DNA sequence: GAGCATCCGGATCCCCTGGAGAATCCCGGTGCCGAGGCCGCTCAATTGGTCGTAGACAGCTCTAGCACCGCTTAAACGCACGTACGCGCTGTCCCCCGCGTTTTAACCGCCAAGGGGATTACTCCCTAGTCTCCAGGCACGTGTCACATATATACATCCTGTTCCAGTGCC
DNA sequence: GGCACTGGAACAGGATGTATATATGTGACACGTGCCTGGAGACTAGGGAGTAATCCCCTTGGCGGTTAAAACGCGGGGGACAGCGCGTACGTGCGTTTAAGCGGTGCTAGAGCTGTCTACGACCAATTGAGCGGCCTCGGCACCGGGATTCTCCAGGGGATCCGGATGCTC
């Protein structure tokens, strides 16, 4: 029911695979717990906004939506999957 | 005597593999799991439409190449082709992270 | 049947068909352009309730909303749109 | 003996609704009072960003030698004007990919 | 004669005396308090324009504003405005 | 004949007007139709931000051995404090300057 | 009346205390011109963005007011000047 | 011999004297100068307030003052005490310009 | 006749390059499911008219923005000497890419089940609107003490002359 | 092996620059006052919104199989990095030019207030036709498979170079 560790499931090659989409030529051990602290405070700080949403509605369930309204407020604006 | 690459030159192809390609880089999964493990802990009891862990997917890898770049970016300001965690936070704090 | 969603996909289809009569469409990519479309009609009428505020006045026009897209969208476009946009209200100032 | 009902968009001789974008205006709550030709400009420079767009679109699919459009396409197209890009800085594209770009100090002698 | 221009002069000054008695402010001062006013007026207000557009709701609400000030403002800035805005609706259902 | 007029603000306990702040919620064009609550909330809301943002602006000035508050003061006060810089860290103060910082390797030895 | 060469006004040691505010020790002297052109830029977008506020005005004297709104809507918002 | 302090320790003295100071650094009469100039670029006849170019002097040295302080991050990310341009072109660009 | 010069040929050492594997590209081949188009519905845009009102225009006024001007140093500038720094080379050490092997859980896909979106109906709580009335905030005047400025002490600091001490070279 | 020579480290003191104490005016902050318009009070119409019921649909839960991704280990080459030298390039200090800055005055262009009205635009009944749900087909494309092309790394071959011998000339 409750999950208590699943920032390891954003494995090392997937991280090396994102930051070779970035164009990066050589990674250091040491950058993938970082990555997955920034991650965790990115998709914290959008999903308390989500959840916001949420609870604003009167929903129990998160919709996409709402997800594509907490990253247009912080600027980060995704398309394609309004309405 | 098997070949073997020099060092970078996979890492090269790599390169052009990952970035001509536009599928999936997380295995959607577990990070369905990282994503109502932390949801759990703000509200318990939620659930996800499959559309909106996509979306939270999608805006995840934008936000963290955007930081690679600027990452390449600075490490080759810094004359290192290895990135290193102090670059990492140089990135964030120019962007006022 | 399910209620309406009203939305922009027809409208890209028969532009589209004008600049380019070959072409497919992708779905997703047709959201692309819905979110596209959305999100710059929010920004431009955004721009004009805060100028027709701080000009106070309670009316939005075409003037203002070129005052916008000269602020909002850059340079080329911009000379260009007001370019097609006068043309367009010529027309229909002349019905 | 009603005149036939012909339409706005049709009036500014364009493709986008009219009517329907006029409606939005006055229920989207941007002012109480607006004007007629308001919705018309606007139809019209959303026309005009769609037909560029959907132009690189296009030439974008038929130099990857497609004859249907993918989000590949798109980011490809926003990404190689810098005037769209000034206008898209922050905007995501989903299953877009970034350019192809590597820079030139990794690459080998 | 000229036309009166609004203030948030005498406001201000009445919450300085209440959490300061002995303290003055500059005319400076109280022009970045104004500006810090209206914009955070501004942004709370637009924010929840926006819920009310999101829920279909034309009426605005209270709860669309706590859900406002939870959404923008950071840490326990947010519930501390929630308990003070809470006590002051509940005083004011009460007057 | 008619009941003694009583301010709303009274009504709430506050100092800032609710009558004002519901006349520029209801003229400011963000919904047709205002709930009585939402303007008293939103008053105590910023009531309590500017109380909070005066208080530091006091004990700063009282570090500065000055009855009356700067702009200077306002920057130290917005600086100094992690929450109101991430509430604000896209604004700029009119003479405020910034804090005073060095970064370590700058210093000597 | 026609003003030319106002670029070098700004002058390089004004440059220097700039950079004093900014935190910096050591400044090169290859600084300054391309300092004046990022200043340059930014000027360019805040005035072209305030004279076409203050075209809209119908006026012919630009105004603060006007001012600080192309700032904010540059995402460079100020305080202190009527808003 | 005169007095001459060794270098650093006078730009520390003047660095503690306006990061302490809250008056504008650059010149006040070429700056109207200047913005009327380049004004002149987009529209004839422009006159201006003293107080919307107080205001608009206010935000350019926030601005720059903020470069200023994303170089030196750059600059110490680099292992060096001296500014050189490419830090300013890096800043802007990881900002986003 | 002998000695030298020199040219040719072979030894040798260092530098290029072709060849083989392999990863991807490109050309067919196939089967498939999203797109596009047809059809039926419906609700929203349009037409027409009406009534109310928001802004354009005119006009006046006054005020602040510009222009001119004269001192008055603050600051820009520039040069000169100096010392600190960017940077480049080079050695060194170790960290991560490449690659192979083993584990595993991701994913497909298949099936059961129900939680909640969400949608229609109902009935009602609240709120814009209007009218009247009035009092709190704004304009405006005034005065006044907190702070800028100025000057006299006082101490930090910051750099260099002074003094004691350890490592090492030649007799 | 020791004493003299040279490089190191600790220490005191002066000069400067910034703080700091106290006197003084001054103007911007603060308070008193007329007012009027914006806020408050009361009643009405009416309508968005909360809530009950349902349903179905989309989410959640679980179970087998397979494999591709993940993970672990070995090896090594590549890259970070420390240290030393070196030449440079601002930093700082002294003198100089100037031009910004302040105080003063005049003109006025246009910002802004006030009165008119007339264009213009929301509001509403009727209606219809444009636009969206449902459906169905197919061909553009995803997947598979084989050959070409290009990339890469290396072992070797090829060129460059230098030196020794022979021989013809020459003295």
């Amino acid at each position: 029911k409750v999950l208590r560790d699943n920032i390891q499931g954003i494995t090392k090659p997937a991280i090396r695979r994102l930051a070779r989409r970035g164009g990066v030529k050589r990674i250091s051990g040491l950058i993938y717990e970082e990555t997955r602290g920034v991650l965790k405070v990115f998709l914290e700080n959008v999903i308390r906004d989500a959840v916001t949403y949420t609870e604003h509605a009167k929903r129990k369930t998160v919709t996409a939506m709402d997800v594509v309204y907490a990253l247009k407020r912080q600027g980060r604006t995704l398309y394609g999957f309004g309405g | 005597k098997p070949h073997r690459y020099r060092p970078g030159t996979v890492a090269l192809r790599e390169i052009r593999r990952y970035q001509k390609s536009t599928e999936l880089l997380i295995r959607k999964l577990p990070f369905q799991r990282l994503v109502r493990e932390i949801a759990q802990d703000f509200k318990t009891d939620l659930r996800f439409q499959s559309s909106a862990v996509m979306a939270l997917q999608e805006a995840s890898e934008a936000y963290l190449v955007g930081l690679f770049e600027d990452t390449n970016l600075a490490a080759i300001h810094a004359k290192r082709v290895t990135i290193m965690p102090k670059d990492i936070q140089l990135a964030r704090r120019i962007r006022g992270e | 049947k399910r209620s309406r969603k009203e939305s922009y996909s027809v409208y890209v289809y028969k532009v589209l068909k004008q600049v380019h009569p070959d072409t497919g469409i992708s779905s997703k990519a047709m959201g692309i352009m819905n979110s596209f479309v959305n999100d710059i009609f929010e920004r431009i009428a955004g721009e004009a309730s805060r100028l027709a505020h701080y000009n106070k006045r309670s009316t939005i026009t075409s003037r203002e909303i070129q005052t916008a897209v000269r602020l909002l969208l850059p340079g080329e476009l911009a000379k260009h749109a007001v370019s097609e946009g006068t043309k367009a209200v010529t027309k229909y100032t002349s019905a | 003996a009603r005149a036939k009902a012909k339409t706005r968009s049709s009036r500014a001789g364009l493709q986008f609704p009219v009517g329907r974008v006029h409606r939005l205006l006055r229920k989207g709550n941007y002012s109480e009072r607006v004007g007629a030709g308001a919705p018309v400009y606007l139809a019209a420079v959303l026309e005009y960003l769609t037909a560029e767009i959907l132009e690189l679109a296009g030439n974008a699919a038929r130099d990857n030698k497609k004859t249907r459009i993918i989000p590949r396409h798109l980011q490809l197209a926003i990404r190689n004007d810098e005037e769209l890009n000034k206008l898209l800085g922050r905007v995501t594209i989903a299953q877009g990919g970034v350019l192809p770009n590597i820079q030139a100090v990794l690459l080998p002698k």
